[PDB]
């Protein structure tokens, strides 16, 4: 969603907030009712959540930042909700990542945002640091909380 | 279910060939120590030698599949 302003917010926004939150929860719930109804309790689904520091703060991205912020209730929901044993939560939040469908477009400037003695990821690097979330240690951490 | 995570009532009406047992979560963990408890208790020259039934569940393992040819 580039160049989405709130006066603009319409079809697009709508849809794509329906893909990136509101279909993210009909998919853990989807997975909930199917591990619940085989009476599988004792092997949760690690859910892996592309949070974001960007909650409004770039502006012109649709409801991309409404949906992002949306995701960080799964972390109360989980101690509140019947889900628990079927879903972990793993909220990672996904930092300047150059490369991508989403971010791309702001690939020019990453060497100067480094001078501030701040880190750009590449997609490896990114994707390393996710892959750290499924090690034994971080999915034994994500069970308890 | 409660103790070992398996449903006798289960192998009785499918006869599944293979049960994995899943050590998920905080109930997980629980039968996961039940089957580390588990404990063959002899006695030999007056001190009590504990050995382990179920060797290959340690507090690492996530799993353990109980293995069988035909059910």
């Amino acid at each position: 969603e580039q160049g989405i302003e709130l006066e603009h917010i319409d079809s697009k926004s709508e849809f794509a907030h329906r893909i990136m939150l509101t279909n993210i929860l009909r998919m853990m719930g989807c997975v909930k009712k199917q591990k619940s109804a085989r009476g599988i309790e004792t092997r949760p689904a690690q859910v892996i959540l592309p949070m974001s520091p960007n909650h409004g703060t770039f502006g012109g991205d649709g409801m991309y930042s409404e949906s992002k912020l949306s995701l960080e209730t799964l972390f109360n929901r989980w101690h509140s909700e019947s889900w628990a044993n079927q879903l972990t939560v793993c909220g990672a939040i996904i930092g300047w990542t150059r490369g991508t469908g989403l971010m791309s477009a702001n690939n020019i400037i990453a060497e100067g945002i480094e001078k501030m003695g701040v880190r750009t990821f590449s997609q490896k690097e990114m994707a390393f640091n996710l892959l750290g979330l499924l090690t034994p240690e971080v999915v034994e951490l994500c069970q308890k909380s | 279910k409660d103790t070992y995570g398996f449903s006798i009532l289960d192998i009785v009406i499918n006869n599944p060939v293979n049960l994995t047992i899943h050590f998920g979560g905080e109930k997980g963990k629980r039968i996961r120590e039940n089957y580390s408890a588990m404990i063959f208790e002899t006695i030999v020259d007056g001190k009590l030698k504990t050995e382990k039934i179920f060797k290959e569940i340690n507090e690492h393992s996530t799993s353990y599949t109980f293995r069988s040819e035909k059910g």
